């Protein structure tokens, strides 16, 4: 994976060049933001659990009959598996919003997941529209700093 | 003006407050509960049913 300041060293030595002031600003901004990156982290983490139960209660009141019988929420087990998406996608984005960048969410989180879904008949507008409460729930909570890193698993899904 | 006439006469309660009525209050959740468990039937019968058949 990488983060911001990696990923403006990949971009400076793929053209073989020493950093310039225009690298030197960027890398400077990413420094700046650092400290509220890391307080919304630790805000999100603090309430991990609380963010995921109304994310989930969110997404089975817009669609219940994900949890009616024949639907693709329906068991125990299943039901988990959809919460342990949602609280997957929660930590990932956490981590890529610590990192400034969304690598982690292509090597860790969309290494297959869009494929696995349709290979499951899992319904992926009803996991974007989850993901999507997901995001207001977490933009409520910290505002928009997060919300670029949802979106990228929404549009790994769509 | 000489026959004795009772004027005010103390009356049958008590001086004392109104008893706390948490037993009583006890009991009447019970009995909301109950009344809320037949409802709760009804409606968990519908959650109950499939997905996609309307
Ligand atoms: C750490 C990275 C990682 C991710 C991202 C991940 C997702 C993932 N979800 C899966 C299944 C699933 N995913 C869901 C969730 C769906 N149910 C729908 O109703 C919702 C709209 C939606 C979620 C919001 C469900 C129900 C299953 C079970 C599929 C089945 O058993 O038929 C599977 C198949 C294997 C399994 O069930 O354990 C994977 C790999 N696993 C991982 O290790």
């Amino acid at each position: 994976m990488l983060d911001a300041v990696t990923k403006i060293i990949n971009r400076t030595d793929a053209e073989g060049r020493y950093f310039a002031s225009k690298d030197f600003d960027e890398v400077t901004r990413f420094f700046a933001t650092g400290e509220a990156r890391l307080r919304a982290a630790s805000t999100i983490s603090a309430n991990a659990a609380s963010i995921l139960r109304e994310s989930a209660a969110a997404l089975f009141t817009e669609q219940p009959d994900l949890l009616r019988p024949g639907g693709n929420a329906y068991t125990s087990r299943r039901y988990a598996a959809c919460v342990r998406d949602m609280e997957y996608f929660l930590r990932y984005a956490t981590y890529a919003l610590v990192a400034g960048d969304t690598s982690v969410i292509d090597e860790r989180v969309l290494n297959g997941l869009k494929e696995t879904y349709m290979s499951l008949g899992v319904p992926i507008p009803s996991t974007v529209a989850g993901v999507t409460a997901m995001k207001g729930v977490v933009a409520s909570m910290i505002g928009s700093e997060a919300n670029v890193y949802f979106d990228h698993i929404a549009k790994g899904l769509s | 003006m000489q026959p004795i006439i009772l004027r005010t006469l103390s009356a049958r309660r008590p001086v004392q407050g109104r008893p706390n009525l948490e037993t009583y209050t006890s009991e009447v959740e019970r009995w909301k509960a109950i009344a809320q468990t037949q409802y709760a039937l009804e409606l968990a019968k519908e959650m109950s049913r499939p997905a996609l058949r309307t």
